[PDB]
RNA sequence: CCUUCUCAAACAUUCUGUUUGGUAGUGAGUGAUACUCUUUGGAGUUAACUUGAAAUUGCCUUAAA
């Protein structure tokens, strides 16, 4: 037997924890959401879980919209086995941008570069491809 | 100036680290990277700077696609109205003269509706090889087309200006793209200090003629963005200076 | 039950509103601050489109005016963004198809082109706002009596008199002056009119006007232009013939 | 009922034909036989006038279709023109 | 507006005050003088008329308010109560 | 059904008063410039007669088909699941036949088919098609089964 | 069940040359080339290649009823 947990997945854009808050409460009062977005320039990567309160619930949600469509994607949604534990997927955002340099000073890196464009001189000619200087 | 014969040398010996120990005609084009002192920091853009050149490659590309398989070709968008204004006939007549040729002509609703289905879309650009798109649409294009074209620098979309401020013209394209075609190349602005440049193959043009070439570009872009420094490769070669400047990397904590 | 389909669709044209608008709004941020290097087109720009439609182009150069402006729906998903939502209710533009008067000066002409979508713009005329003035109008009175909060028709002068004779104002056409003439600061007016509540153009949902309804519908997407483009012209309309259907 | 057919269908292109496709009625003979003719109408316009002046300055809301209070507007002006210039 | 075209008077209230010109205040109700003054001959001009676009002009000047201000000089003034 | 209906409305039929007009034209064109019957574009939209939709079917050309239950001589239509399942034809079941009559513009049809369609929503189609195989190849797969026990 | 930033200037006229600016992407991965930073934390920049929009886990009110 199954879970309460369901896996939905197959989403579209402009469909987020809002929305789908305030779509199954329709449904039951949640137990809780996550969505999957990417956790860089945090956007969505089509899919999330759920469980409202009841196995119940999570069944009649998936029997009604299994291959349920949409503006042109259709959404696939999948019933649990016992626990199965969304475990992860802390809701990520577009972050703020820091910058921690430079430190080092414009002397000491100049000879850095001096030195590795030796080393890149030499590690190109044992490659071998020879150059000078 | 560069030595043009450390030009040389470097085409011949990667000439025979390529001859003998789909994967060969990623391996033996030819990139050319800068490093500068930073490019634009919280602005993304996508604009291209048309860099002017003496001689195309693209006549090469041509004559190399009509043998190859990728079909070296081209892609134009514009504004609703001037469909039934322009037709293929016309540059049928020009530029057949000087011996190139238009593919097609295309509307942004054509765009929206049927290179829709992205996967149809990336499929429908990717045969062509030169994106080209109206001063005005531009700053639109990428919530319709998308970034799968902007990734590649072969497919990123190219403004040209072609409203003859007003009652435009087609002959003000019918030289423009010539322009366009043999004697100016787009290149791009990304984040950073890193910047490649597809420069072109060996099979096309001589290095004799490819030397004065990036001297061109060297000397114009050495005022532009106050470089830091140039390499070059063949699509995995480890970096070979061939410009290295110092004189620029004193200012770097002068910014600070 | 709430239909996700028109959930998405509504969220989805918030997105884009909301998008355009930071866009403007951090955009006259960068004019005012006056920055001006990277933008497309450091000035403004304005479209007279009239009457298969003849469109008219300049700029502002203002040389301020009055104009008239009136709350129209629309577009169609948009649930309200916080960053329009207080201006235009300070606006009084609530309670659709609600028409108001104004001055246009540089602080302002940011602010209709972010109420823009929203809304219907254009001029007015001396025989149009005789005609709305004289057959509409609705004003509170407070005082010495009747606290009674009505909003009650315009009948009297002397309450002109005992509310705008510190402006040294009666005789309602006086009014009438300071709107057209764009006379003495005209914050008087403009804090006292309530002003007018209009009319539904065709009220119906009998089966001759539900195509009338949907002839309306289409000449407003024939004569609106949502660019969003932030360097859009400002829309202008013939509001003299309009009023004569709505008035 | 015609036009709820077609509302209900579609194709609104024909019931846009539809409504250009009918003959709004006239009252010639009406007036014809309720006042033959003249001198007895120009006795009885009073009550007339009352009604249309009184129209012309009322407002436009529901229930008026504000074609009509122009049409009233026009038609009382033009009265005042002639009874002026006369 | 309406103009007329075509292709004894009402004795003697019909063409009254025959050629005068009155320059009209805003402030004044028209709506009902300018009936009265197309009944019997006269021209009006209001201010508000021009804003879009010696001894010649100023014959008569109706104003009713009861105070006016700043009255000038030059003032040949009546007021038109009189001919009300 | 909806998204169904979004879909075959844009691909209506013609009614007289385009068929009229769009032959003044072409006779306008025909005379002097041109007609080989490409005055005109080539017309996109429904197959409605039932006739010439099965005969279509066995060609076999109709990329979906629209199949009304109440139709009171039902043995018209009886065989055409089995048919279109035979096939493997992209076949459907709908609510009332008088909707059909919307679509192609009469008072009904019962039965409407998909043979050709514009560019722009043969991927619309695709996953249309693919929605109802994926109502009817796991849960209407058993309109057959379920004796009851 | 919405539907996308469709253009502006400078000049001199070119029956248009030059310059200026103007976009922040469907996501998923595929393998893998180079440059910055600071301490490994890899943060940001770098060849092209698949996918039916795919997919399971990276602290306002008349647009009513």
């Amino acid at each position: 037997e199954y879970s309460g947990i369901i896996y939905v997945s197959r989403l579209p854009h402009g469909f987020h924890e809002k929305e789908l808050s305030k779509y199954f409460a329709q449904f039951g009062d949640l137990k809780e959401v996550r969505l999957a977005r990417n956790k860089k320039t945090g956007n969505s990567r089509h899919y999330g879980f759920l469980e409202f309160v009841n196995k119940e619930d999570a069944m009649i949600a998936q029997e009604s919209m299994n291959n349920y469509l949409l503006m042109g994607h259709l959404l696939q949604v999948r019933v649990l086995p016992k626990g199965a534990k969304i475990e992860k997927l802390y809701k990520y955002k577009k972050r703020v941008l820091v910058e921690k340099g430079i430190t080092k000073p414009v002397k000491q890196l100049k000879d850095n570069m001096k030195q590795k464009h030796e080393e890149r001189i030499k590690k190109l000619a044992k490659s071998g491809i020879e150059f000078k200087w | 100036a560069i030595p043009r014969e450390r030009v040389i040398k470097a085409v011949n010996e990667l000439i025979k680290f390529t001859s003998k120990p789909e994967e060969e005609l990623k391996k033996d084009l030819q990139l050319i990277v800068v490093n500068n002192k930073s490019f634009t920091g919280t602005s993304k853009s996508f604009k291209l700077k048309l860099l002017n050149v003496k001689h195309s490659f693209y006549k090469p590309w041509k004559e190399a696609s009509a043998t190859a398989v990728k079909d070296f070709k081209v892609l134009l968008i514009l504004k609703d109205s001037d469909i039934k204004k322009v037709s293929e006939d016309d540059l049928f007549d020009q530029l057949d003269s000087e011996g190139i040729k238009v593919d097609e002509i295309i509307c942004g609703k054509d765009l929206k509706t049927v290179y829709k289905a992205y996967e149809a879309r990336n499929a429908f650009i990717s045969q062509f090889s030169l994106i080209l798109a109206d001063d005005s649409i531009v700053t639109s294009l990428p919530k319709l087309m998308g970034g799968k074209a902007y990734n590649k620098v072969e497919t990123t979309p190219i403004s040209i200006r072609t409203h003859a401020n007003k009652e435009f013209s087609l002959t003000t394209l019918t030289n423009n793209i010539k322009k366009v075609y043999m004697n100016q190349l787009p290149v791009k602005l990304p984040r950073g200090t890193t910047l490649n440049v597809h420069l072109g193959n060996l099979e096309w043009l001589r290095p004799e003629e490819f030397v004065d070439n990036v001297e061109l570009i060297s000397e114009q872009l050495i005022k532009a963005y106050q470089i830091r420094s140039i390499f070059i490769k063949t699509n995995r070669s480890p970096v070979l200076p061939l410009y290295y400047n110092q004189d620029v990397l004193d200012e770097l904590e002068a910014k600070k | 039950f709430v239909r996700a389909e028109s959930i998405v669709a509504k969220t989805l044209a918030t997105s884009r509103e909301k998008e355009r608008i930071k866009r403007v709004s951090i955009l006259e941020d960068k004019k005012a601050k006056n920055e001006t290097q990277h933008i497309a087109s450091g000035k403004d720009f304005i479209l007279k489109i009239t009457e298969g439609l003849i469109r008219e182009k300049t700029t502002y150069d203002g040389k301020p005016a009055l104009l008239f402006i009136v709350r129209v729906r629309g577009p169609l998903a948009v649930n309200i963004p916080n960053k329009a939502f207080k201006i235009l209710s300070l606006l009084r533009l609530v309670e659709t198809n609600t028409g108001v008067f104004v001055k246009l000066t540089k602080n302002v002409y940011p602010l209709l082109k972010v109420i823009a979508p929203y809304v219907v713009i254009g001029k007015p005329s001396l025989s149009s706002i005789r005609s709305l003035i004289q057959k509409r109008g609705r004003i509170i009175y407070k005082g010495e009596n009747e606290a009674e909060p009505h909003e009650i028709v315009l009948n009297d002068n002397n309450i002109v008199e005992e509310q705008l004779g510190d402006h040294g104002i009666i005789c309602v056409e006086d009014i009438i002056h300071e709107i057209a003439t764009m006379g003495e600061s005209f914050s008087v007016c403009n804090f006292f009119l309530q002003p007018f509540k209009l009319n539904r153009e065709v009220s119906g949902f009998g089966s001759l006007n539900r195509l009338r309804k949907i002839k309306q519908r289409e000449a407003e997407s024939r004569t609106r232009q949502f660019s969003n483009a932030a360097t859009a012209p400002v829309i202008e309309v013939d509001i003299d013939s309009l009023l004569a259907k709505l008035n | 009922r015609k036009l709820t057919r077609a509302l209900g269908r579609g194709e609104v292109s024909s019931a846009k034909r539809l409504e250009e496709n009918r003959d709004s009625y006239t009252l010639d003979h009406i007036i014809k036989e309720r006042y033959p003719s003249f001198p007895d109408a120009i006795r009885d316009i009073d009550d007339a006038l009352n009604m249309l002046f009184l129209f012309s300055n009322l407002p436009s809301t529901n229930q008026v279709s504000s074609k009509i209070i122009n049409d009233a507007q026009k038609i009382c002006n033009q009265w005042l023109a002639y009874v002026a210039k006369e | 507006s309406y103009i007329l075209e075509s292709r004894k008077y009402d004795s003697p209230v019909a063409s009254l005050f025959s050629a005068f010109v009155f320059y009209v205040s805003r402030e004044v109700p028209i709506d009902i003088l300018e009936f009265l003054i197309l009944s019997c001959g006269g021209n009006v001009i209001s201010e508000a008329a021009m804003d879009q676009i010696d001894m010649s002009k100023v014959t008569h000047q109706i104003v009713d308010r009861p105070v006016l201000k700043n009255k000038v000089a030059g003032r040949t003034y009546i007021q038109p109560q009189w001919i009300f | 059904a909806a998204e169904t209906f979004k879909l075959f409305n844009k691909y209506r039929p013609e009614t007289a008063a385009e068929k009229k007009e769009r032959l003044t034209k072409e006779a306008a064109a025909v005379a002097e410039g041109k007609s080989k019957q490409d005055a005109s574009p080539k017309p996109y939209a429904v197959k409605y007669g039932l006739n010439h939709v099965v005969a279509l079917i066995e060609n076999k050309k109709a990329k979906l088909v629209l199949i009304a239950n109440d139709v009171d001589p039902i043995e018209l239509v009886v065989f055409l699941p089995a048919l279109c399942k035979k096939m493997g034809v992209p076949y459907a079941i709908v609510k009332g036949k008088a909707r059909l009559g919307t679509l192609v513009n009469q008072k009904t049809s019962a039965v409407a088919a998909l043979t050709e369609v514009r560019a722009e929503d043969e991927a619309a189609l695709a996953k249309l098609v693919s929605t109802i195989d994926a109502n009817f190849a796991d849960k209407y797969d058993e309109v057959k089964k379920h004796w009851g026990g």
